[PDB]
């Protein structure tokens, strides 16, 4: 089968800017002065959103800011002016030759102001206690750039063991990140320790933000 | 108002059949085409076949053994039948309409979670996550909702019935022994908390579970 | 008239066919003239046979000519077809020599025998000349492989009138020429069948014989081709030498991509060797 | 064997071909037999040029028999072409007569001439019962044109030799015979001309004569249905009598409405005669 | 040119039935296999929609309760079942021969239960008394069926000169009517009269709805 | 989103000429044909003309002397010319676009109303229409907006700035004397009248005249 290889995997552009996502076909995908590629845009959380049918055509209903060049085995879809919304992944189809194929899909997140993570702390609930487990969780929300670290502390002590993190993906309206930072732990290790605290850094501030809680 | 809706098992059994059921509104599958294609993080979007208006089925090679895709115009539905289904089959399988006269596809399903594991269906817990004391009062004030030990994927969770949709972050969820944790963050205004009545809504389909958990202050 | 000879020197075949059918009209002048000097009916005879002879290599040489005019509106295809024709008109003529040979032979065989020898063999010569120059030959297929045997029936007779001469000078058989007549007559018509099987295909409108045996496997790709529901009206056909027009109607889904099943169907047929091919596409109902 | 005789019979062209091929069959039998019992030469030459006469009758019959086949794989088309191809040959075959009458009659002036009468007078009638069997004459008509036009050659021949005979006996001219040869020969070749022209017409894809005046009002017709940009690579040939092929290319807007172009241009080149047509759409870009 | 009838001109079909409406052309539209007619549904201040292309199939994003039938020369619109706000004009084209040419269109109103008119008296206002003219205005609203009079009194003095009716299509919700009747008077003769009433007349009640005001 | 919008004059005067521009959003004109079609009462739909992607323009018949279409791939636009205006082409005119492959129009624009008089453009004349005293009270009480005396047609009519749009009745026009008469009735709860502010806006647009007229109770 014809094999579409994108590139680059994923391309960081900032607001109004412009961005230029590629497709390679192993084989041409042209037929009589017809180009048989088409762009999908797919969201998180959402099926695939047709963007472009044969390389150079809009599909009636998506924004002018999009466009699609090429020929042969090369082609190019172009964001201009980039908006908050275009954040998402962007595949390559071929249907000149069956199977259809898709390509590997570049991811686009967008370039903005960075912003200090807003840390919440939440303790293991009284139902969960009951059950025999507890789970402390802490949110880490609307922060730019992805990078970031979590750290928990139980009395001063580090904690790395029973740590799970969750990272969504990146927002359409004001391009940020959360983090789901959960620390599962048996009853009586619960009780038997008073202070939990967790630390998130960041390259906003030298300065870690720390949200602590007792019993 | 053109829909393509996917009906099917959350959890199939290793080398059993996957059969699900896409239904369509606001076209004809007299002069329509539909699609199936699957998609899974190890190898992407795959094209698993189309169904043509007089019942011509094209299927991928691969799976030209073990696929049969049917359909019924009078009552508008597309059968997708898969047979020895091995775990590499985990997917999201979408029912996509042909784009009329071209190679693409304009409309698609919102698409099945189906997962292939010999694992049973496990009924999600919730349990509510409320700040700390009084601590931090401030004007904004999160929230949460942990959804543990729930098997298979995918779980619905909305705050107040879907009307507090802002500042509402659901976070993906997290495979530890088998079993999946989740957990949702919402933003509120502080004047509205515990003056206003607010709750989580966790809905299981693969366990019909619905949780409407309302959060108490500590 | 002038412009139309150095149109004649510029190709290879032209050129030698006109030069093969200037040395035939001499030949025939000469045999004539001596003829009418010497009051000889054999000499007019074969002078008269030799005209009706060249006018074949006259039809090649307008035929080789004829075919690299350019198409127009009377004829679309251009003149191609002419070169077919000259070569069903050389193995027409060929059938209607023979014939009269044989006919010459039982004639000469129910009757009293009562020169005719070395004008054959300056004839012969003139043949060798021919077979020499046209070896290859057995749009200009079929009119070299026309003239090619054009020629080979000239030296076959010229060879069993010949071989009849000697046989009946220094051995004395009277009944060697009847049997050398029909037996050069047999051998001319089984020379000719091939190539006229060849441009009686051609101008029946058959399926090209190369290209028959790989048009089901062409059928089959094309049916596989996605929102393809059947063929029909297919017809393809030989328009000269390894030029094939093709024509088919497909139908297809209500909603299939035209563009992309035009294409592939072209690329199909295009590595099968059709030359020309319109495909017609007509969108089903349900 | 058997069950082309039934075949034959059924059809009134077919079953007159095949009487008069019979008739025709059965004196050149008798003039074989009379002229091997009387020991004569004139005869069994007349014998020999009215079997090959009738190879043309034969030709004639087994095209009209073919034609009638069914289309297979090789034969797309079917068989009609037979009918064209018979046409064609019969003109041949009496360009390759009256030729020879031509020169025979020369023969004949530079020779002292030293019954073959009777005989020709039956060959008259026998010309005369197929001129009145064939009089309509001049897929079957080519087939009854070339017919009709060999068995006039054959009533101008023995006109030509009765009229000699009785010039020569009565008033005693000696070159009466060569000038009536020439211009029988002549009026043949006349009488042919346009039985070529039609089949040689036919056979190299021209364009139908009846057709050609009223294409370009055909393509200003498609030309002026909505979202046709251009026509191109047409061609519309004869494939036997009234039966025209047609293929073309258009080229349409992207978006144009490809199922009312494509039944608008059939209509449009159904009016016009065309019975068999091939319109391939092909989408701009732009 | 294609003429194109449509019968019945108006046709009154009650919620949840099937309404017909029939196309018939002077000539075929028809052209191998294929029916060029398409029907257009128009509501009131809107531009045409579009229902159905070449007479059988439904165009992507209208309900499915809307059906195509016919070939050659009669073709058949089908609303099953017929909702309130299908209320509207509804029009056929041809696309088989150039001009293309719409029918006449065929209006459809629905049938509901009847219902009183509310009736509103508005006298002239300062403004207009001010400009020199003086114009009171009868509102009635929201009643069935569209049949309904109206008559204007001056101190009991009927009134039939200047009076202008205006009617309002019915409506795509509750499937009723409005009737504004304006009166139009010189300020000379609205300050010689005192009393102004506004009775209606219609098939619910034998007794009409009078709105009165003085001065 | 697929927008066709036409901009033109409303009033042009007789044997003068129509120009009409109509934007297109959502597809590109370089493979999209755009119709012309103008409706008016006497003559219902009248096809006028289509213009195709590479610039081929189909007329009707009845118009081939006086119509001109032509358009701007860069911009998106199609220019619509038409010459020796008479009083039969008063009429709505929309710009729509072909559907793909049929001879059906799928969008539609909103059409732009253009009349052909030797009348002048005149302002309208908005007054207010308060229930008289407070003479039944009720629960429900109507207020009107009244447009008199503009030309031409039409007039945009808005309650509360599109707020309140439920229970707004707008009737159309009546033309005596060369001008046009308008009413506009809304149904309000008697608990918000007077207590909340309610104004009638009255736009015309060849006047450019905007009236966002403050109903008081009397």
């Amino acid at each position: 089968d014809i094999v579409l290889t994108q590139s680059p995997a994923s391309l960081a552009v900032s607001l109004r800017r412009r961005a230029t996502i590629s497709c390679r076909a192993s084989e041409s995908v042209d037929g009589y002065g017809h180009s048989f590629m088409h762009w999908y845009q797919q969201k998180s959380g959402q099926p695939p959103k047709l963007l472009i049918y044969r390389a150079s055509n809009l599909e009636s209903g998506v924004p002018a800011r999009f466009s699609g060049s090429g020929s042969r085995t090369d082609f190019t879809l172009t964001i201009d002016p980039v908006e908050a919304d275009d954040a998402a992944t962007y595949y390559c189809q071929q249907s000149n030759e069956d199977p259809y194929t898709f390509g590997s899909g570049t991811k686009l997140e967008i370039k903005r102001a960075d912003a200090a993570p807003t840390v919440s702390i939440f303790p293991p609930s009284s139902e969960q206690l009951t059950s025999g487990g507890a789970s402390v969780v802490c949110f880490l929300n609307n922060f730019y750039p992805k990078d970031i670290n979590v750290k928990w502390k139980i009395d001063g002590s580090e904690r790395q063991n029973g740590v799970l993190n969750s990272w969504t993906d990146q927002d359409s309206k004001d391009s940020t990140y959360s983090m789901s930072s959960t620390l599962t732990l048996t009853k009586d290790e619960y009780e038997r320790h008073n202070s939990y605290t967790c630390e998130a850094t960041h390259k906003t501030s030298t300065s870690p933000i720390v949200k602590s809680f007792n019993r | 108002e053109v829909q393509l809706q996917e009906s099917g098992p959350g959890l199939v059994a290793p080398s059993q059949s996957l059969s699900i059921t896409c239904t369509v509104s606001g076209f004809s599958l007299t002069n329509y085409a539909v699609h199936w294609v699957r998609q899974s993080p190890g190898k992407g979007l795959e094209w698993l076949g189309v169904i043509w208006s007089n019942g011509r089925t094209d299927y991928n090679a691969a799976f030209i053994s073990r696929l049969s895709i049917s359909k019924d115009n009078s009552k508008s539905q597309v059968f997708f039948k898969m047979n020895s289904l091995q775990a590499d089959d985990t997917a999201i399988y979408y029912c996509a309409r042909k784009l009329a006269y071209e190679g693409a596809m304009d409309y698609w399903g919102q698409g099945t979670s189906v997962t292939v594991s010999s694992a049973k269906t496990t009924p999600p817990s919730v349990y509510p996550l409320a700040p700390g004391s009084a601590a931090q009062t401030n004007s904004m004030v999160t929230l949460g909702c942990l959804v543990k030990g729930y098997f298979p994927e995918p779980v619905t969770v909305t705050w107040n019935s879907g009307s507090l949709s802002s500042g509402v972050h659901t976070f993906p969820a997290v495979l530890q022994s088998d079993l999946y944790t989740l957990s949702s963050s919402v933003t509120v205004p502080s004047s509205t908390w515990p003056s206003e009545t607010v709750t989580c809504n966790v809905a299981h389909p693969a366990s019909s579970t619905k949780v409407d958990k309302k959060i108490v202050p500590r | 008239i002038s412009g139309w000879f150095r149109s004649i020197l510029s190709d290879k075949t032209s050129r030698n066919l006109f030069f093969f059918l200037c040395l035939n009209l001499s030949f025939a002048f000469v045999e004539l003239l001596y003829g009418i000097w010497s009051n000889c009916l054999g000499l007019i005879s074969d002078s008269f046979h030799m005209f009706f002879d060249s006018t074949a290599i006259l039809a090649g040489l307008a035929a080789s000519v004829i075919s690299k005019w350019r198409d127009n509106d009377a004829f679309s295809y251009g003149y191609v077809r002419a070169e077919v024709l000259a070569g069903f008109v050389n193995g027409l003529f060929l059938i209607f020599t023979a014939f009269f040979i044989f006919s010459e032979g039982v004639e000469r065989a129910l009757a009293p025998p009562d020169r005719l020898l070395l004008v054959s063999i300056l004839g012969f010569v003139v043949n060798l000349i021919g077979i020499f120059v046209f070896k290859h030959g057995g749009p200009s297929r079929q009119i070299l492989q026309g003239v090619f045997l054009h020629i080979l029936a000239d030296t076959l007779g010229s060879i069993g009138v010949i071989a009849s001469a000697i046989m009946m000078q220094n051995f004395g058989l009277m009944i060697a020429d009847p049997i050398c007549s029909i037996l050069i007559a047999i051998l001319i018509v089984v020379s000719v069948i091939p190539l006229l099987r060849e441009s009686v295909g051609i101008l029946m409108q058959r399926t090209p014989p190369l290209l028959e045996n790989s048009l089901p496997q062409c059928y089959q790709r094309v049916q596989q081709l996605q929102g393809v529901y059947s063929l029909q009206e297919q017809h393809f056909w030989t328009l000269c030498s390894d030029v094939y027009v093709g024509t088919l109607k497909l139908i297809v889904a209500p909603d299939a991509d035209a563009r992309w099943i035009l294409s592939q169907t072209h690329n199909i047929f295009t590595q099968a060797g059709v030359r020309q091919l319109y495909v017609q596409i007509d969108f089903a109902a349900m």
